[PDB]
């Protein structure tokens, strides 16, 4: 999800 | 310059918050999180309202229908879900993407949903039936954002492939590809409230305002940190005309739209600020932060 990477 | 001051801190999500959005009628804030939940909060008082549950994996985005009655959310479970906010019911589960769904929005009318995915496509869905109407082979890398213009006739999308594209809603044709002198991942895009411009974030610490019609970059906003995460950006329109964005140094940045100067930095979060939203009638900013923080903050300015 957006909250990683 | 504005004078945003912290008014409320909203605790409840159990993992990183991914997106916050104010309802069009100004009553509510919706939040989504890696914790698989959507939460509703009073926009003015920050008071927790309810939790809406059902996705099987984390949620990257949530968006309101224009009548403030529905939400759509995008999840790593590869679905979108359409929710009746008042009842908390999942009305439809939108199946069709082959990989994580990252971003979503209703058209201003609110009869269509657009979605973007790690599967490199953009899909357009009928809200009433929950059926996919069109699949656009939009990009060659994950799609980070999707947004309809003011009358719904166009979609703008952005991707890690370095491109912003503008699509005809009705035909699905690619009408324009926008890229500046370098090719960093495009991490966010949206049309301006008047529909003339596109605001695009790229992962080289830069926001840009483009004239869609002319295909020209008109303004650059710099000073913040953004190399890693797909951070939202906003047009603040209730008082002074600002650009607002989270940043990877845990601050909210606010720039003067016209002059491009930084006019304020909001300190308080303890991790990256991934999302911000601006209230439709009051000078209120909501901000949300990642895993080490887990809170949402409401800030208010006199102008």
């Amino acid at each position: 999800a957006r909250t990683k990477q | 310059k504005p004078n945003y001051a912290l008014k409320f801190t909203l605790a409840g999500h159990t993992k990183a918050v991914s997106s916050v959005k104010f309802s069009p009628n100004g009553e509510w804030l919706a939040s989504s999180s890696a914790d698989k939940l959507i939460k509703i909060w009073g926009a003015y008082d920050g008071k927790f309202e309810k939790t809406i549950s059902g996705h099987k994996l984390g949620i990257s985005d949530v968006a309101w229908s224009s009548d403030s009655n529905l939400l759509v959310s995008a999840s790593d479970d590869k679905t979108l879900k359409i929710w009746d906010v008042s009842s908390g019911k999942c009305l439809k589960t939108l199946k069709g993407h082959s990989n994580y769904v990252f971003c979503c929005n209703f058209n201003p009318q609110s009869n269509l949903i657009v979605s973007g995915s790690f599967d490199e496509s953009v899909r357009i869905w009928d809200v009433k039936t929950g059926k996919c109407l069109k699949t656009l082979p939009a990009h060659s890398d994950p799609v980070s954002a999707v947004h309809f213009n003011r009358d719904g006739s166009l979609i703008v999308s952005s991707s890690y492939d370095g491109l912003c594209r503008i699509w005809d809603t009705a035909s699905g044709q690619c009408l324009k590809t926008l890229i500046d002198d370098d090719n960093p991942p495009v991490s966010f895009v949206k049309f301006s409230p008047n529909g003339k411009y596109i605001l695009a974030a790229t992962l080289d610490n830069t926001l840009k305002l483009w004239d869609y019609s002319k295909g020209k970059c008109l303004k650059t906003y710099t000073g913040h940190k953004n190399e890693k995460y797909c951070i939202f950006a906003n047009f603040s329109v209730t008082g002074g005309k600002w650009i607002v964005s989270g940043s990877e140094d845990n601050l909210v940045y606010i720039w003067n739209l016209q002059t491009k100067e930084i006019v304020q930095k909001l300190q308080g979060h303890t991790d990256v600020v991934i999302s911000t939203a601006c209230h439709p009638t009051e000078n209120i900013i909501a901000s949300a932060a990642l895993e080490n923080d887990k809170t949402i903050k409401l800030w208010k300015s006199d102008c």
